[PDB]
């Protein structure tokens, strides 16, 4: 037998696991709110995350004392008297949540870029005060 | 699986319970 | 002549994949020719008769396994020699399945590249 030098043909495609991916962001404070012994898990605040069926995005507690190594688990202190109250995401959101994922090491929590993932006071309850008091998030379009 | 800086995004508000 | 056709498989999974998971799916047709010769082409073929072979992730730039399944490996006619450089031939208007080489292999969610040397055969 042989065979024809000719017929040979060098043939290439690629295989894809696309790993890129982005997300959309915005925040919103819900209106009456009273001081003193507030309900566990009283919502205060709401992330807003949606857009053209994007996959994940990731996120943060951003405060002087941010108390966790995953992320998302943080306090915040006043501006007119300063005294600290418990922030957090929701029970719910935190099961809604995607994965804990590690910027170069650095954990970042990840969630589905589809959603409405809610602020609360997590814990036991807390005696408020009325005073104003400010939230901050850094958000990522983790890649899955 | 990765991060774009180019939309690590940063965002802030104000709550103020009342009384 | 021959006529070839490479096809990726979808729906595969970032990370850890299926033992020999499915990749893709060679086709060689051809009127005149009852067979064919292949060989994987990469900067690390990694057997003597070329059908296990590695390649990277571009992205990443990080390396996976891959070659002939242990199923289209047992189709072949016969090895035969090209002034001793081996080639293990298949019936042509058949089809060859590429594959994860080795156990559960980790890929690391990128885009890979694949190149294959074909050539016909008169037995």
């Amino acid at each position: 037998g042989s065979f024809l030098p000719n017929s040979e043909q060098q043939k290439s495609v690629d295989i894809v696991f696309s790993s890129p991916q982005d997300l959309t962001v915005s925040l919103i404070p819900v209106s009456g709110l009273k001081a003193g012994k507030n309900a566990p898990s009283a919502k205060i605040a709401k992330l807003v995350v949606n857009s053209t069926t994007l996959k994940e995005f990731g996120v943060r507690g951003i405060s002087n004392n941010v108390v966790d190594s995953t992320g998302t688990a943080w306090r915040v202190a006043g501006k007119n008297t300063g005294k600290e109250i418990g922030v957090g995401l929701s029970s719910d959101s935190l099961r809604r949540s995607d994965s804990t994922e590690k910027w170069n090491g650095v954990n970042w929590m990840t969630f589905n870029s589809n959603d409405t993932l809610d602020i609360v006071l997590t814990g036991p309850a807390q005696n408020v005060t009325a005073d104003t008091y400010p939230i901050t998030l850094d958000v990522v379009g983790y890649q899955p | 699986g990765s991060f774009l800086p180019n939309s690590e995004q940063q965002k802030s508000v104000d709550i103020v319970f009342s009384s």
